[PDB]
């Protein structure tokens, strides 16, 4: 379940924030409350689903 | 000074005034001949300056040569001695100077003045108790005068009277006329400006036409034959700042034009004659020889206009006309108090009785670099008329009659800004056999 | 006050530095060689002493310094006038004495002290009765001609203080006639018409409302010789017409009534409310077509400043017109009073008319600016002449390419800043777009998305940059460098657009093209023949596709070619070809979206709100605001000469000719009999116009006159008879005319000062003085030998335009570190220690930079000192100057020509520029600003030798422009007002900018940007100023003016006629116009009208006659007879009108007026002197 609130996490910053987003800033601001793994995980979980995609390397955007 | 844009006016194009059955016009011959003409004169034949100097020279020289002429006709003036030679005679000894007027001064016992002729200056005293002590006390500086008195070796010329060159208290009485003729004299059109009186205009040019309400005036039109303009016949184009404003016809050729257009309803019988003034595009300095032809072109044409300089002499069945624009009225008045506008009449007398139309040199008065002088009134008029007064009057001295025609011009700011209060639109009509005005007109009702 | 340590140091080695000079000054005065046994310059520290010192009266410098403290100097003012009436200070005598003294020093203490009004401009104060009336006294104040020249509000001041005093009094009001006020709406009408032009022309019914209230008279003596309508007015003595009273009445409560009734109101004056009344009387669619409209209807166009044009100097903007100067908001270092910054290449490709100084009539802000060099803003953008469009940026560009230029169809930018729009109430333009409000934008957009803060134009921490340039992806060093210097450094256009698509924020004004100065139909036909016609290579970055080079024949393009110019984009012609470069295919494809979307007109839009609506990228407008100027009043820096120059101040007479040298006097052996003061000597006996005894050696005493009997009385037996001669009961002079020898005077001087090698000497010809105390011949010896001139008072003055100056750099100056750490100079501007040459550092108050022409002339003056303290004094020497670097670290006094004051400044550089660069603060304290004004420079030392006051004037005036006393020490609370307005802010906020579109008005953006108001009464008022633009240098550009080798008006019409033609919002027709109508016109008319009523002249001597001698000679010399307006004169100005008549279109009515003026110059010369033309052709139509 803790996947599902890392997930939920990831789609809230970037609906707050209407533009591409670098990779460091949300492992930064995730920080502790998840590890890098599980950060990991989200993401290509989210790719995967098709919610967000990537124009750049290293940069996140709303779909 | 700046200027707007363009505007749309007219040029008196449609105007026609036709002739009355009613009146029949007097067959009379006529008898015109213009005796002065500045163009009919010729002048005889290196740095600038010094043949300017050597022209204002001469002209000089010869104004003291002509009025001293003048002067030697009166019978009482004998044993005139040059002021070169005031030494040679005895201080007890009567002997007469003339001379021009440099500068007059007013004492508590009397007037100083300072003389000077062709061989030398000299300074003299009149006494107070002199009889004529009120005509050397108007005097205008630059005219030619005359004194009779002792000369003392401390060098100061005591004089006992003062002479100026007047008109003769006689004159032959000229023959009668088979036939009445008349003469209408009016001056200062002001044709494009925005004061400019265009119904008063129609009204009197209506009048020269037979439309007349009393029969004397039906017997008086029949008899006219000539009509004689002196100066500003048209407003011109940057006399000063601030004019473009205050103009209807804002260009030199429409309004000749228009003045030529107004004027072609003159009836035929009727002879012009047209003078230069002010403001007309003519020579900036008097005297004026004429128009400029190139630009003054449609009164030209006229079949029935004669284009006479600025003075003339007009001898009309044999009775002189002197017609000068006359802008040395304004000298007179700023000299001489008690004498003001409104009162034209008394300046004229002034100027007639110096015999100069424009004496002093370096006043309001602009006068030209000429080998001659021409402004000198050598032969004694029958009646002089002259305008730049805005302000109708006449009066009579010694035979002669003086007239200054009105204007057709309203009262305009700067009139209104200096207290001149103009007499618009009225006519002087004159009698050629006594030379006299018999009648004045007045049309300053309609506008 | 409590000041750090640095300012208390800096003063007091001016202090040291001043005692040192006038240490050498007293023991040089007590020798007994001058007029005096002390120096005649008294040192003041405040107001207080400088009022005691120059109106009186004793004993009150401690009262105001009381008094100051506890009410606030307004309130202070009444209190002295009452305290002075009680007799607190002294019994004065009669009630008039009383009232003149009160006057003079509550107008000094409200005026501080520097103007000479008290002085010079008020004559007397008188009490009178109204006799018509009521037969009541009343209080009336004369004034002077030198009341004209002290200012708008010194003039109503003093009205207040009349008011105040007579209320003390216990007197009554004015009570006038109608002829008084019918005679005072006459005058002020006839002189404006006659002798001057007033600034503030009141209708009468506002000149007579003035005259209905003031309770005190308005009146003087006879300025000017014009007779009145109005005249034998009961009350005036003079029928002539009176100019300081009108003057008054004009400026000071008429024009400045705003300011009056603020010091009404705080200072609790009762029976003012007519002024208060007569004051409050007194006062479906796109976003940017709005804006435009809005703009138009609130703000208008002003074209004050072009009603007059003069030849020589040309117009370089129309009022309110594309492509003339445009707006940007800032501050340099070396402007911001009253000044612009232009860049130095306008200054080239205007042909040099506009040098470092020059004067500008300027049409927004205010009246007149002075212009700077600034190098960080843009330039021109021309047009040469095979049709390709530059940009130029560069003194050296300029240079290059002067010679191809074609047209100019931008000027440029000009930077002013917002105190003036403060001092002078003008509205806010709309802001164009610049670098500091892109760089806010980019720091908002950073705090916004990623939560890291960063400040523009200082040095942020490190951890900071990294992380912003790990979520951007960019160098760290290039992002520190954008941010310390975003002016100077700019990013790549694929950064631009990078940053445009990810941050959010608008394009940058580098880069955004004149979008609305091109209607959106040109746009649209533009779009489908790049479209179809053109070749265009492509690139990538980072997924971002941007134009590289863009190719398109000439002649599909047709007429769409201009469009290109008029938004200016660089481009070249080639091979038949239009070839757009990189950086610029960009700049004009990205926001079109490579041709993605169609580009359609619509009504009621411009083309930057089509762009945007649908866009990706955003854009603002750059060009919205503009401003047009004219030139006036060229650069000055040159010494001063009296009229004749003068050497010496000795009277001579007519024994020297017209240039009055006493050495061909001298040679010639004449006797002069000149009207001067001597001196007997007690023992022997000696008799001489010298101070000390040529046999004894001892001073000798002064000998007085009677106008009647002619008896001779030493200085202590007419003190002992109250200077009145016992057998006339008449009152004594000091001076007689007498008879003296000139070559035993210059003799005995040339064997005293050892001097002998002199070719020319130049005294005057009558003194001034009433004492009429000559100066010492060996004193005009060493001057005559050293090349140097005297003023009046016995001075050497240097004058000079002036302009501000706040941080500098040793490069500029040309000074080394070393020298500045001798000085005082220890840090930067920034806190960091002084180790290189290309640091900025702070400039000190007093501190003075000058000119080059000054260092060469000052350099003279030092010889000069040096050689009198030498020889006539015998005393070491002081400057010991070979070259002008070496006058760096003395002290110097500055004047302005209005006052009797001066302050005390130091050199410490030179620039070749003609200008005097000061701190504002300097320039305030002499009552001037930086528009056109003009100062002046003198030594400390040969002040303090030469000055006395014995050598003044006698009439009113004398004393001013005279340094009756000096300042040691600037205090910015008693300087000036205007400098109160100034900004010292490092950069503007974003609240500024966003508040420009609503148009406010500067009083409501006082709170956001700091000024020098808010920093008075704290220590922090002497350091600490900042700046908004930086330059390279301050003296890069042209130094002299073209105007000043232009000689015939001809040249000057063609070239200021080619400047016109070049320009392109300058229209060259109506300049035409301008130029007959207000220069040529009038001078032709004038002279034409005046050749026929002028004077005559003798050659040999010089008497003028009214009407030509009859013998053509003059009638005492003989000699030659010459005119006074000669033909030369009348048509020296025909030809140019001629041709400006004939090539451009001008009305008919000048047509007509120029051929008729022909027609009559010709015609006037008839008697003495016996093909495709404007005038043939124009007669000929009609
Ligand atoms: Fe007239
Ligand atoms: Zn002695
Ligand atoms: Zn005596
Ligand atoms: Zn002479």
């Amino acid at each position: 379940e803790l996947l599902e609130k890392a997930k939920e996490d990831i789609l809230n910053i970037l609906r707050q924030k209407r533009t591409a987003i670098s990779r460091k800033y949300i492992l930064k601001k995730l920080g502790d409350k998840y590890d890098e793994e599980t950060i990991d995980d989200a993401i290509t979980e989210l790719l995967a689903q098709g919610e967000i995609y990537e124009p750049e390397t290293g940069y996140y955007k709303l779909l | 000074e700046e200027i707007g844009e363009e505007k749309e006016y007219s040029k008196y194009e449609d105007v026609v005034i036709e002739w009355n059955p009613s009146v029949t016009p007097v067959q009379i011959e006529k008898n015109y001949e213009v005796k002065f003409d500045v163009r009919q004169v010729k002048l005889r034949p290196g740095k600038e300056g010094e043949i300017i100097v050597e022209a204002y020279a001469s002209l000089f020289k010869s104004r003291l040569s002509k009025l001293k002429r003048i002067l030697r006709e009166n019978p009482e003036i004998s044993n005139v001695v040059d002021i070169g030679k005031l030494n040679y005679v005895s201080g007890d000894e009567e002997v007469t100077i003339i001379g021009l007027v440099n500068s007059k001064r007013e004492t508590n016992r009397g007037l100083i003045f300072e003389v000077e002729d062709k061989t030398g200056i000299v300074k003299v005293f009149l006494p107070k108790d002199s009889e004529d002590y009120r005509e050397a006390f108007k005097v205008l500086p630059d005219a030619v005068v005359a004194f009779k008195g002792f000369y003392s070796k401390k060098g100061i010329f005591f004089a006992n009277k003062f002479y100026l060159p007047d008109v003769p208290l006689y004159r032959k009485q000229k023959p009668p006329l088979e036939e009445k003729v008349y003469a209408i004299l009016i001056s200062d059109i002001h044709v494009g400006s925005r004061e400019f009186c265009e119904k008063a205009f129609l009204k009197f040019l209506e009048w020269l036409n037979g439309h007349v309400e009393s029969k004397e005036e039906e017997e008086i039109v029949s008899r006219v034959k000539y009509l004689i303009i002196a100066g500003d016949v048209v407003d011109g184009i940057g006399i000063y700042p601030g004019q473009y404003s205050d103009l209807v016809i804002p260009d030199i050729f429409d309004q000749y034009e228009a003045l030529a257009n107004l004027l072609a309803n003159v009836p035929e019988h009727i002879t012009m004659f047209i003078g230069p003034g002010n403001a007309d595009a003519a020579r900036p300095a008097i005297p004026q020889p004429e128009f400029y032809k190139e630009y003054a072109k449609p009164i030209y044409k006229l079949k029935n206009a004669i284009i006479i300089s600025n003075p003339a002499v007009i001898r009309l069945h044999g009775r002189d006309f002197l017609i000068a624009h006359g802008r040395g009225i304004e000298d007179v008045v700023s000299f001489v108090p008690g004498l003001t506008h409104h009162k034209p009449g008394l300046p004229m007398v002034e100027l007639l009785k110096m015999r100069h139309l424009a004496p002093t040199f370096g006043g309001k008065v602009p006068i030209a670099p000429d080998p001659e002088d021409l402004l000198v009134i050598e032969e004694v008029p029958d009646l002089v008329q002259m305008g730049h007064v805005h302000v109708y009057d006449a009066v009579v001295y010694r035979g002669v009659q003086l007239v200054n025609s009105a204007t057709w011009q309203a009262q305009t700011e700067f009139q209104k800004m200096v207290n001149i209060v103009p007499t618009p639109a009225k006519v002087p009509v004159v009698d050629v056999e006594s030379a006299r005005v018999v009648k004045v007109l007045d049309f300053s009702g309609w506008c | 006050m409590e000041l750090p340590k640095e300012m208390e140091e800096y003063f007091e080695m001016l202090q040291r530095e001043i005692d040192k000079a006038y240490e050498i000054a007293k023991k040089a005065r007590a020798q007994g060689k001058d007029p005096s046994l002390d120096v005649e310059i008294p040192q003041a520290t405040d107001m207080a002493g400088r009022v005691e010192s120059l109106v009186g009266p004793p004993g009150v410098a401690k009262r105001i310094r009381e008094l100051v403290k506890e009410y606030g100097k307004e309130i202070a003012a009444l209190k002295i006038v009452d305290e002075i009436i009680e007799g607190k200070f002294g019994d004065l005598g009669s009630r008039e004495k009383y009232a003149e003294q009160a006057v003079r020093t509550a107008l000094a203490i409200l005026t501080e002290g520097i103007v000479s009004a008290p002085i010079e401009g008020i004559a007397n104060v008188k009490i009178k009765r109204n006799t018509w009336a009521d037969n009541s006294e009343y209080l009336a104040l004369y004034y002077a001609g030198p009341i004209r020249s002290s200012g708008g509000t010194a003039q109503a001041l003093s009205v207040l203080v009349g008011d105040y005093v007579r209320r003390k009094l216990g007197l009554d009001r004015f009570k006038p006639s109608e002829k008084h006020i019918e005679r005072m709406v006459e005058e002020v009408d006839l002189y404006h018409r006659a002798v001057t032009r007033l600034q503030y022309h009141p209708s009468p019914e506002e000149v007579r409302l003035a005259m209905r209230n003031i309770p005190i008279e308005i009146t003087g003596e006879a300025t000017d010789d014009v007779e009145v309508s109005h005249r034998d007015v009961p009350g005036v003595e003079t029928n002539q017409l009176r100019g300081g009273a009108i003057l008054v009445l004009a400026e000071g409560v008429l024009q400045k009534a705003k300011k009056l009734v603020k010091y009404i109101d705080k200072m609790g004056i009762e029976g003012w409310e007519w002024l208060k009344e007569f004051v409050e009387a007194k006062e479906d669619m796109g976003f940017y077509y709005s804006l435009y409209q809005k703009f138009k209807e609130e703000i208008a166009p002003s074209d004050k400043y072009a009603k007059e044009v003069i030849g020589g100097r040309p117009l370089f903007s129309d009022p309110s017109k594309p492509g003339g100067f445009r707006l940007r908001y800032g501050r340099s270092r070396a402007s911001g009073f009253a000044t612009w910054g232009i860049n130095p290449a306008t200054m080239i490709l205007v042909d040099e008319f506009l040098a470092i100084g020059t004067q500008l009539k300027t049409e927004r802000p205010g009246k007149g600016a002075v212009v700077t060099p600034v190098t960080t803003i843009e330039g021109p953008i021309v047009k040469l002449k095979d049709g390709s469009v530059l940009r130029v940026d560069d003194y050296n560009l300029a240079l290059k390419v002067r010679e191809d230029v074609e047209e100019i169809l931008y000027l440029g930018d000009a930077v002013i800043a917002f105190g003036d729009f403060v001092e002078n109430n003008q509205t806010l333009l709309p802001a164009n777009y610049c670098e500091e409000w892109w760089i806010l934008e980019f720091v908002k957009a950073l705090k916004e998305i990623y939560e890291v803060h960063l400040e523009p134009f200082t040095e942020n921490e490190e951890e900071s940059i990294e992380e912003a340039s790990d979520y951007l992806e960019i160098d760290p060093e290039f992002l520190k460098e954008m941010l310390r210097d975003p002016l100077r450094v700019k990013p790549p256009v694929e950064l631009a657009i990078h940053f445009s698509e990810v941050l959010g924020i608008p394009l940058h004004p580098y880069y955004t093209l004149y979008w609305n100065s091109v209607e959106p139909k040109d746009v649209e036909k533009l779009w489908r023949l790049l479209k179809n016609y053109a070749e265009i290579e492509w690139s990538n970055f980072r997924g971002i596709k941007f134009a590289k080079k863009i190719v398109i024949s000439q002649e599909k393009l047709g007429d769409s070619k201009r469009t290109l110019e008029l938004l200016g984009l660089p481009h070249t012609v080639r091979d038949g070809n239009v070839i757009v470069d990189y950086p610029w295919a960009a700049a004009l494809l990205t926001p079109l979206g490579n041709l993605n979307w169609e580009f359609m007109a619509k009504p009621l839009y411009a083309t930057i709100d089509i762009i945007n609506e649908n866009n990706e990228i955003k854009l603002r407008d750059r060009g919205i605001s503009w401003i047009g100027a004219r030139m006036g009043r060229p650069e000055k820096a040159k010494e001063r000469k009296m009229k004749p120059p003068v050497q010496v101040l000795f009277p001579i007479g007519l024994a020297g000719g017209s240039s009055r040298d006493i050495k061909k006097a001298a040679e010639e052996g004449k006797v002069a009999e000149v009207e001067i003061a001597f001196f007997k000597c007690p023992k022997c006996g000696h008799v001489g116009p010298e101070h000390l005894c040529p046999n004894c050696g001892t001073r000798k005493e002064l000998l007085w006159v009677c106008p009647r009997c002619n008896a001779e009385y030493p200085e202590s037996q007419a003190e002992g008879y109250n200077y009145t001669c016992p057998k006339c009961n008449v009152k004594l002079r000091p001076y007689a005319k007498r008879k003296i020898r000139p070559s035993e005077l210059l003799n005995r001087a040339m064997e005293n000062v050892k001097v002998y090698g002199v070719d020319k000497l130049k005294g005057v010809m009558g003194m001034t003085s009433g004492w009429k105390m000559p100066e010492p011949l060996e004193k005009g010896l060493l001057r005559a030998k050293n090349d140097v001139y005297v003023f009046k008072d016995g001075t050497i003055r240097f004058d000079a335009t002036d302009a501000p100056i706040t941080h500098f750099r040793p490069r500029e100056i040309g000074v080394s570190v070393e020298k500045l750490r001798e000085l005082g100079y220890t840090h930067d501007f920034e806190g960091k220690p002084l180790v290189s040459e290309d640091q900025i550092v702070e400039l000190k108050p007093q501190d003075i930079i000058l000119s080059k022409e000054a260092g060469r002339y000052l350099l003279k003056v030092a010889k000069f000192v040096d050689d009198l303290l030498e020889k006539f004094y015998g005393l070491p020497r002081f400057y010991n100057a070979e070259k002008m670097e070496d006058l760096i670290g003395h002290l110097v006094i500055g004047l302005a020509p209005h006052t009797s004051a001066g302050i005390v400044g130091r050199i410490i550089g030179f620039v070749d520029a003609l200008v005097g660069y000061a701190h504002p603060y300097f320039h305030a304290a002499k009552r001037r600003n930086c528009d056109g004004d003009e100062d002046a420079v003198m030594l400390l030392l040969d002040a303090l030798l030469n000055f006395s006051r014995y050598y003044l004037p006698e009439k009113r005036g004398g004393k001013m422009d005279a340094p009756l006393v000096i300042t040691t020490r600037l205090d910015p609370r008693e300087v000036d007002s205007e400098v109160h307005n100034m900004d010292i802010v490092r950069y503007y906020p974003l609240e500024f900018y966003e508040a420009t579109y609503e148009l406010k008005s500067p009083k409501e953006l006082v709170g956001v940007i700091e000024r020098v108001e808010d920093r008075l009464g704290k220590p922090e008022m002497y350091y600490g100023l900042k700046f908004t633009h930086d330059t390279d240098d301050i003296a890069l550009g042209p130094k002299m003016s073209l105007y000043k080798q232009l000689g015939d008006m001809e040249e000057k019409v063609r070239r200021q006629l080619e400047v016109a033609k070049r320009i392109r919002a300058v229209d060259e027709h109506g300049v035409a116009e301008k130029i007959l109508n207000s220069h040529l016109i009038p001078d032709l008319r004038g002279n034409l009208r005046s050749f026929t009523r002028q004077e005559f002249r003798c050659v040999k001597c010089n008497t003028k006659f009214r009407r030509p001698p009859l013998n053509g000679k003059c009638p005492v010399c003989g000699g030659k007879i010459v005119l006074t307006v000669s033909k030369g004169a009348i048509e020296k100005y025909l030809g140019t009108a001629k041709m400006l008549v004939t090539e451009y279109n001008v009305k008919n009515y000048t047509r007509q007026r120029i051929c008729l003026t022909e027609r009559d110059i010709d015609s006037l010369f008839e008697n003495v002197f016996p093909p495709n033309d404007i005038c043939q052709r124009l007669v000929m139509a009609r």
